């Protein structure tokens, strides 16, 4: 009968490991790097996309960064279909939660919920799993400022930074040098771009290779605003910084 | 009986590869070319209707089809994928939207909800995914017009100009030397018909090339009168005709 | 029907009485209207008796796998909610129980009523029936904590008597229990007939009844 | 791969067949009948000294007149109980009575095939089932995962339950006293265990008729070792 | 060989193994006889012991007054399909007032095990089945095989060296099928016939399994000392 | 609308002696003013020496005996013969008529034979499954006018012992097959005298250690 | 649905599925178990491989299952919370139906059920996971400290350990606890539990975690200093 | 739950020494309109029974179905379907009153009332009533509706016990069959003049009579009947 065929995704090798989630991750290395950095004052995303074309419409696109809530945002390394799947149902999940409690979801229990999602893709149904690594960046009155990662295991960890997708052991390093407990957003704006842009396999950092965002409380007074960068304001930036 | 096959049938391979998201690509890679071209006052899109025998009436094959009024699709790879897929975006398009909100849905959502199928046909059980790469054309109010592609796989990417299939590096490589951010609807048809004469072999005419545009509203296409809000469909397939008088301005 | 149950120093009591009647008809003269879920439970009945005997044996079973998983005595209060939460799930169908639920576990001496409501209290004292009112009198002004296992026995007995004799539906017999943390113990089933002019006697009680 | 519901050449159930492996590796566990009670017995072999011997639960009680001890994949019995524990107590609620032991070990041997493509696999796990009725007195019975179940005047099952069973077949007669039952299984368990049997890395247990079931204290199977050691240093 | 891997599979010559692998389960079972006269039908089941310890695993089944079975090769087998029949015997006699005849239940039966030969997940029976009962066209014989293949016949055998035995009853043919009004004769004929299936081991108190319905006769096993007597 | 109950009359009395039991009831079957049946049994032998009648609406009284009858079948097949016990099989019926708790059998059962200590039982249901030991118990149609008359002349109810003037009651001496009988006969035939649905015929059943026997007895036809 | 058999038999009377989810708690990070005289302590591994991390918000090892019961685990995390979760809802359940906290025992067992249904259950994988389960039974001074495991057994014990190198701390472990005297103070317990850890951790710094669990509800995680403290102490006296 | 719409009234029958014989008017009534009168209410099974219908017709040609597909069904496997394994008066009534009380118990009933009658492979004599409520009973006389009220009482004096039924003969049965009818007749107003009457013998089978009319009947009388008091004229 159908037995023949059947890959059985949800399986251990002999050595302990999840066949799949093993290959995904190896999948998910070869996608554009995506990086977060926490501050005091805020939290920096930022995101390669994979080699782009002239003719690509750029201001209407969106692969790497997405916004959850006013709140919470992630940077995605892997398959983008994967990524809006599981995007969606963090966004009703988020709401969910404010219909609920009529407050604003707190970031953890957002992140185990999606987190919970994919590791049941590993454990039962006999589906592949989602080939998708995220970095969340959020905040919420209680922790303050976040950063999590999340990959296909379903296994997730905070951060004061890191990063996800291609070149991850060359960019962690040079995130452990530069990063600094005290440092600000403003800082780890610089500290982000700086650490793509020795990482990157293209031949130079441009602003039409990159996603950008930013979660401030730099709103006016106590509340919390995301900034989805625009194209002209990566390139700004990349100016500022002094890397073009 | 029962469908057994509740396990997927795409699955990554030990280097990472989604191999039956790879073959489909394959298979569109395969397929007659196509193409896409975005104006500043409209988008076309165009194929080459490849009859697969000269006692077929090609007339009743629509490569080019309509999903709304203001939204227009075109494909290459397998035509039975994409005519399922037709008319799944048809629907999904009324029952995800029009019933809800009372109007149409934007490209880039229309878009989102065709990426959805493709995506769930690589991960669900027991299913191959989509043999076709789709070039989605439409006009919404507030994001204008857009130019979409979308994969096998599920991914979407918005475009100013892009071909598909078989002469699409060529093309591609064709459309970056012609592009620019000031061309008219006229302009990118003219140029569309130039860049898909080159990966056609024989006959090169309105009967042999399917053409379509989304552009200015069309009252005359309405089929009603009375109401000033409604102006008619954007959509709008070019003639056998109106694509030979392009032809001789070639 | 009457039923009554109270904790005291030394346990607690239960006394019912035996009537059954289908309108004015006296369908059963010997009804037993406690049941003996296990040596250390005790249940009352109000009622459907259909629904007090076949949900309080089901409740007998669960408090025996109980013991079986646990390896130890299910206590009073766990019991009694066991029971609560059955008749939740019939919530509004129709059926109509009322039953003390009396014990001793780790706590000491337990009491608790439960009815079809799904309600349940906890408390020194109950009494359900058509004959309640008359033996809470009895009880209300002659309950004592400090009271001896051969007062109190004698103070369930009468005070169902009291309901016997005025409630038109109560009578028949008395049924006694006394549950010590050894177990309950029966006292024995005693005709109203026969019980009443003996206490009127003993007692002086009753003057206005002719004997 | 294959069916879990496929017949070897030889017309045996290959997944039956290896649960009996499983059973092998499993720690011995033994029961002798008389006209007394019926005894059980298991070695409780703990993996390491820090392991507190006292919460190995390998002999359970299903009810008052019905005994169990396990041998194999130990976590499989716990379901296996569970049912067996509901259907001697859901028959005393249907019928006013103690079940008989035949008929509590049939309905433990209803589960045991109920596996296919119900549960994914047979149970791992080997089961001797002792108590007593008023119909057929004393019994032991070994309850297999293949849903077969033998009764036996004694029995072995586990890792050393074929040197057991002969031993078994020497010494068991049907004039064999409760006590003489008792000192047997620590013999014959003594002889196949790997350690030194004392009374917290082995565990006694009887069903009777007048106080039913009973899991042995440390103290009284200690009591009945010293009695054993100096029977055998007598002769 | 690459075509027994499940029930679902025919190999090339037009086989089903997994139901001749399920075969072969009887064929390593106990021997058991069956027999009938005008009047009466018999089962004769040789039990099978575990060891000396070990109770004789029992062979015979009461499906209802009129009818019953006795089986050889998976026993959980034998009480599933035998369950089956007591339903179905009891259907007929609740619904209809109407005892279930011989031949009907050996269609059910037919029909319960063929299920199990053409879908996939399941496997065949691994039992086959002697059915004996007495109904309104007088005495009936029943061998089932869990291919689905239900015959009825005068007398036959069924289990390990049960050829020996079916051999004798097809000399004995035109004699025992004459013996009407005498059950013990009958029996006797029976306990004969599985005598020619034994090797090594001969007819004990507590090996020996009979059972008999007939005319005026209900379904009744015979164990123990009930049958010293055939012995 | 579709009324799913009916009445077909009908009187029932079981009674427990020291060693053995009663069950009688008549054969008169009814509905409103016309018979239906003169002759329609309504006590059965159940088997394992019990002996079985429900009383009231007569479909839902053939439908549980047959039930029960069925259950005792299936104890034989699952207990390896075991007889059923007076005690087990009245447990058996509570879970038969409760599993109709919200559309009972509208019926009040008796059940008649011996327990495991060898003396005389009966014991009563109700429609809905509560039931109990007793005694003596008349159900059905004529139920109040029989269950009097047996307090007093089995249980000797309000009877006292000459001189003593109330004192002394009169000892509860045991009634033998044949007393039990007469006042059986003469509960139904006061019944049919006063109870227009009891007439045309009454029969017992009589179950001793040998077994099961019955006895049949005309009644007024009117 | 998806139906498969996915834990089965072997030839040799082995279910690989479950075995190769011991395989991933040998994998997982170290975790012990000490019960003194009146405690419970849970000490975990943390591998510093992951520095950059944020100790405030990442999941700590040790998961409060009710307030006088705590849970531990070694293996995949992602399969530890679906236990966790199972565990927590079935002690309200508890408190709910019966009135009364679960005991240690209790949970424990049903938590080895869930690993155990994982085992022989179609279209399932078993649980990466081995747990260590600690606490006090309510009204009971007595320690409690169990293991579970993927194949659903489980068992008390005195002092246990599991994850890597889980052999050679229980080494430790067997040859100092001593079971006629066990660690009499909070203080003693909790330094028998660092100095296991010390025999497999690396550095001492923020790769050990400690939980005291008292009884009566009273549940405690150790700061990095406090632990620092018992760190600087075992090696001084070491140095002799 | 339903109410009956196009009805049929009583069916009456009665045993005698050697068998049964049963009988019923061809009408099909619609409440006070008397709609259809070719319908047969009398369904033979075989040639040893006949089931009388009275009640909702669209039910009974409901049942009528059940009893087709019935014996199409005991056929089926079946060597001694014209024998032995015949179907049985008893086999088919127990098979109906099944189905009666299922659909009642179900609370959507067959709104009819049923008399079985038959001859058993032993010579036995069949016959017995099932209702619309699952209700059963046997008696020497049975009667559905009317039949039950005037019917009866005429068909009891002749058999009014058990030990009477040897003594009635076939004639004798017959005859106080008809003269019920007439009287059913004269008195029921949801009554036709033609009617069916089937005899089930053990000796000479089934005798199915069909248009079979109401004869001798007495009107003379109400020439002399004027007024209802005190008018002459
Ligand atoms: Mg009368």
């Amino acid at each position: 009968g159908s037995r023949r065929y059947d890959s059985r995704t949800t399986i251990f090798s002999p050595e302990g490991r999840l066949y799949q989630v093993e290959y995904a991750l190896e999948s998910i290395s070869h996608a554009g790097t995506a990086i977060g950095i926490m501050a005091s004052d805020g939290i920096v995303l930022a995101a390669e996309r994979k080699v782009t074309s002239t003719l690509l419409e750029q201001d209407t696109s969106t692969e790497k960064l997405y916004k959850l809530n006013d709140k919470i945002a992630v940077a995605v390394a892997g398959l983008t279909a994967d990524a809006e799947i599981l995007i969606n149902t963090a966004r009703i999940h988020a709401q969910n939660y404010l219909k609920t409690y009529n407050e604003d979801i707190p970031v953890e229990i957002l992140v185990r919920r999606l987190s919970d999602i994919k590791q049941g893709y590993t454990q039962h149904g006999g589906l592949r799993p989602f080939g998708v690594s995220f970095i969340y960046a959020g905040y919420d009155d209680r922790y303050g400022y976040q950063l999590y990662t999340s990959n296909p295991s379903g296994n997730y960890t905070g951060w004061k930074a890191i990063s996800v997708g291609a070149n991850t052991s060359a960019a962690q390093t040079l995130l452990q040098m530069d990063y600094k407990d005290d440092m600000k957003v403003d800082d780890a704006i610089e500290l982000a771009l700086k650490t793509l842009s020795k990482t990157t396999d293209s031949s130079a950092l441009t602003y039409d290779r990159l996603e950008f965002a930013t979660i401030r409380k730099g709103a006016n007074d106590g509340e919390v605003y995301q900034k989805i960068f625009k194209p002209q304001e990566i390139k700004d930036i990349l100016v500022k910084t002094g890397i073009t | 009986m029962t469908d057994r096959y509740s396990f997927s049938l795409t699955t990554f391979s030990p280097s990472g590869k989604l191999g039956q998201i790879d073959y489909a690509l394959t298979a569109v890679k395969q397929g007659v070319t196509s193409l896409g071209i975005k104006a500043t006052n409209g988008v076309v899109i165009a194929t080459e209707k490849k009859s697969s025998s000269p006692l077929a009436m090609s007339e009743t094959l629509s490569k080019v089809s309509l999903l709304t009024p203001d939204i227009g699709a075109v494909y290459s790879g397998m035509g039975p994928d994409y005519r399922v897929l037709v008319d799944k975006s048809r629907k999904v398009a009324h029952t995800s939207y029009k019933r809800i909100y009372g109007e149409y849905p934007p490209t880039k959502l229309l878009v989102s909800e065709v990426a959805k199928i493709m995506q769930e046909a690589t991960q669900s059980g027991g299913v191959r995914p989509f043999g076709v790469s789709l070039l989605i054309a439409g006009h919404d109010e507030f994001n204008g017009f857009s130019l979409y592609q979308v994969d096998p796989s599920g991914s979407y990417f918005p475009w100013k100009a892009t071909a598909i299939g078989k002469g699409s590096v060529a093309a591609k490589t064709f459309l970056e030397k012609r592009w620019n951010d000031e061309l008219e609807l006229e302009d990118a048809i003219h140029i569309a018909l130039l860049t898909l004469k080159e990966s056609v072999e024989g006959e090169f005419n309105g009967d042999t090339i399917e053409l379509a545009i989304i552009g200015d509203e069309n009252p005359d296409l309405l089929g009603y009168t009375g109401i000033p809000t409604d102006k008619g469909p954007r959509f709008r397939k070019l003639t056998s005709q109106e694509i030979n008088d392009r032809l001789e301005a070639l | 029907t009457t039923t009554l149950a109270f904790k005291f120093q030394h346990g607690v009591i239960a006394a019912v009485d035996s009537r059954a009647s289908a309108g004015s008809y006296i369908s059963a003269l010997r009804m037993n209207k406690v049941i003996e879920i296990n040596p250390y439970l005790l249940g009352t009945m109000s009622g459907c008796a259909a629904d007090c005997q076949y949900w309080e044996r089901l409740l007998a079973k669960e408090c025996r796998l109980y013991y079986l998983r646990n390896g130890e005595r299910i206590s009073v209060s766990a019991a009694s909610k066991l029971l609560s939460n059955m008749m939740c799930q019939y919530r509004g169908m129709g059926l109509s129980m009322g039953s003390m639920i009396c014990g001793w576990d780790k706590k000491g001496p337990g009491l608790y009523y439960v009815d079809e409501h799904g309600t349940r209290l906890s408390g020194n004292m109950f009494s359900t029936g058509s004959g309640n009112t008359y033996a809470y009198g009895v009880l209300d002004s002659n309950y004592k904590w400090d009271l001896s296992v051969e007062d109190a026995l004698y103070l369930g007995k009468r005070s169902i008597l009291a309901a016997a004799h005025r409630d038109a539906y109560s009578g028949g017999s008395v049924n006694l229990y006394h549950v010590t943390e050894d177990g309950w113990i029966y006292h024995g089933n005693h005709d109203v007939g026969e019980l009443f002019w003996k206490v009127k006697e003993e007692e002086g009680s009753f003057n206005n009844v002719i004997g | 791969d294959r069916g879990v519901s496929t017949f070897s050449p030889e017309g045996r159930l290959f997944q039956v067949e290896y649960s009996l492996e499983a059973i092998k590796l499993g720690s011995t566990a033994i029961g002798i009948a008389t006209k007394e009670g019926v005894v059980l017995g298991v070695e409780k072999r703990a993996t390491s000294p820090l392991l507190e011997s006292d919460s190995i639960e390998k002999i359970v009680e299903i009810d008052r007149h019905i005994g169990c001890a396990m041998s194999g994949l130990t976590a499989d019995a716990r379901s296996m109980i569970e049912h067996a524990r509901t259907a001697a107590v859901t028959h005393n609620l249907y019928y006013d009575e103690d079940i008989n032991v035949e008929s509590l070990t049939q309905s433990v041997c209803d589960l045991a095939l109920r596996f296919g493509e119900l549960m994914s696999r047979p149970f791992g796990v080997a089961l001797l089932i002792a108590g007593h009725d008023a119909d057929d007195g004393y019994q032991l019975f070994h309850a297999e995962p293949s849903g077969t179940f033998y009764r036996y005047n004694a029995k072995a099952i586990g890792s050393g339950s074929e040197g057991a069973q002969a031993e078994l077949l020497n010494e068991w007669h049907s004039s064999l006293t409760l006590k003489e039952a008792e000192l047997l299984v620590l013999k014959i368990l003594k002889q196949v265990m790997e350690e030194k049997l004392d009374e917290n890395n082995a565990q006694l247990s009887c069903i009777t008729k007048q106080d039913g079931f009973k899991i042995y204290d440390n103290e009284k199977t200690a009591e009945l070792i010293k009695e054993l050691k100096e029977k055998e240093a007598a002769e | 060989n690459n075509y027994d891997g499940d029930t679902v599979t025919f190999s090339p010559t037009g086989r089903l193994f997994q139901v001749e692998y399920a075969l072969e389960a009887i064929k390593q079972g106990s021997v058991t006889v069956g027999l009938r006269s005008n009047t009466h039908a018999v089962l004769v089941a040789l039990k099978r012991n575990a060891d000396e310890l070990s109770s004789y695993q029992k062979k015979i089944i009461k499906c209802d007054e009129h009818m019953g079975l006795s089986l050889a090769g998976l026993a959980p087998d034998a009480r599933v399909l035998s369950n089956y029949l007591r339903q179905q015997c009891n259907y007929s006699s609740l619904v209809f007032n109407r005892k279930l005849a011989v031949e009907r239940a050996g269609h059910l039966l037919c029909d319960k095990a063929q299920k199990n030969t053409q879908s996939y997940g399941g496997r065949p029976y691994g039992v086959g089945l002697l059915i004996i009962g007495y109904d309104k066209s007088g005495a009936h014989l029943l061998e089932f095989q869990p291919s689905g293949n239900v015959t009825e016949l005068y007398g036959t055998a069924i289990g390990a060296r049960s050829q020996g035995a079916k051999t004798y009853l097809e000399r004995t043919l035109d004699t025992f099928i004459k013996i009407d009004g005498n059950p013990d004769e009958l029996i006797k004929a029976g306990v004969e016939a599985i005598s020619q299936s034994l090797r090594d081991e001969s007819l004990t108190v507590d090996n020996l399994s009979i059972a008999i319905v007939g005319k005026d006769t209900p379904f009744t096993i015979y164990d123990g000392e009930a049958v010293a007597k055939y012995i | 609308q579709f009324n799913p109950y009916g009445d077909n009359g009908g009187t029932i009395l079981g009674i427990a002696g020291e060693d053995f039991a009663v069950l009688a009831g008549d054969t008169r079957n009814i509905t409103d003013y016309s018979i239906n049946s003169r002759y329609e049994p309504k006590v059965f032998d159940c088997g394992d020496n019990i002996v079985m009648s429900a009383n009231g609406f007569a479909a839902d009284g053939d439908a549980l005996v047959k039930r029960f009858k069925n259950s005792v079948k299936w104890y034989h097949f699952d207990h390896n013969d075991k007889k059923l016990s007076i005690n087990s099989a009245a447990r058996n019926i509570q879970h038969l008529l409760y599993s109709r708790r919200f559309f009972p059998y509208y019926v009040y059962n008796i059940i008649a034979g011996l327990d495991e200590d060898g003396k005389g039982a009966v014991y009563s249901f109700d429609p809905v499954g509560s039931y109990q030991r007793e005694q003596c118990r008349a159900g059905g149609a004529a139920a109040s006018l029989i269950m009097p008359f047996l307090d007093n002349q089995v249980n000797f109810k309000n009877q006292y012992e000459p001189g003593t003037n109330g004192k002394v009651k009169k000892p509860l001496k045991y009634l033998s097959v044949e007393e039990v009988i007469k006042l059986v006969r003469d509960s139904f035939t006061s019944a049919t005298e006063r109870h227009i649905q009891v007439g045309d015929g009454l029969e017992i059943l009589i179950v001793t250690k040998d077994g099961v026997r019955k006895e049949f007895y005309e009644l007024k036809r009117d | 649905g998806y139906d498969r058999a996915l834990s089965i038999f072997s030839p040799d009377g082995h279910i690989f599925q479950v075995e190769y989810a011991l395989e991933a708690v040998k994998r997982g990070t170290c975790a012990v178990g000490v019960k003194g005289k009146n405690c419970v302590v849970l000490g975990c591994e943390r591998r510093s491989t992951l520095k950059l991390q944020d100790t405030r918000i990442t999941p700590s090892k040790v998961s409060k299952i009710d307030s006088h019961v705590v849970l531990s685990f070694s293996g995949l995390n992602a399969d530890s919370r679906i236990l966790i979760e199972k565990a927590r809802v079935e002690a309200q359940s508890h408190r709910l139906t019966l009135e009364d906290p679960v005991t240690v025992e209790y949970l424990t067992r049903y938590v080895a059920g869930v690993q155990q249904r994982y085992t022989q259950s179609g279209g399932v994988r078993p649980f990466g996971v081995s747990t260590l389960i600690a606490g006090f039974d309510p009204r009971d001074d007595e320690p409690k400290l169990y293991q579970t495991e993927p194949s659903g057994i489980y068992s008390s014990w005195s002092a246990q350990t599991i994850g890597r190198n889980s052999k050679t701390v229980r080494e430790f472990l067997e040859k100092n606890y001593d079971r006629k005297e066990p660690p009499a103070t909070v203080e003693e317990c909790v330094k028998l539990t660092v100095r296991s850890l010390l025999e497999v951790v690396q550095t001492g710094a923020k790769n050990i975690e400690i939980t005291v669990v008292k009884p009566d509800s009273d549940i405690v995680a150790l700061s990095s200093e406090e632990i620092n403290q018992y760190v600087t102490q075992i090696e001084q006296e070491k140095q002799e | 739950t339903q109410q009956p719409i196009v009805t049929g009234t009583s069916v009456i029958s009665m045993k005698y020494d050697n068998g049964v014989i049963i009988a019923a008017d061809n009408l099909g009534s619609y409440g006070s309109l008397l709609r259809f009168n070719g319908v047969e209410r009398l369904i033979p099974v075989g040639d040893n029974t006949v089931v009388g219908i009275s009640g909702d017709i669209s039910d009974m040609q409901h049942i009528e179905r059940l009893l087709k597909d019935l014996v199409t069904e005991n056929a089926y496997d079946n060597p001694l379907a014209d024998a032995e394994e015949a179907l049985e008066p008893s086999y088919i009534f127990e098979y109906l009153a099944t189905v009666m009380y299922q659909r009642r118990s179900k609370m959507n009933p067959l709104w009819n009332a049923i008399i079985v009658a038959g001859v058993q492979s032993n010579g036995d004599q069949f016959l017995r009533y099932v209702n619309l409520l699952g209700v059963t009973y046997s008696s020497p006389t049975l009667a559905t509706g009317f039949g039950a009220h005037m019917a009866n009482p005429l068909l009891r004096k002749v058999v009014d016990r058990e030990s009477d039924i040897p003594k009635t003969t076939v004639q004798v049965a017959e005859e106080a069959i008809v003269n019920a009818m007439r009287v059913l007749y004269y008195r029921d107003a949801r009554s036709s003049r033609n009617f069916s009457l089937a005899i089930i013998d053990k000796n000479t089978g089934l005798t199915f009579k069909k248009n079979l009319q109401v004869e001798n009947m007495k009107w003379d009388f109400a020439k002399d009947i004027k007024g209802y008091g005190t008018q002459k004229i």
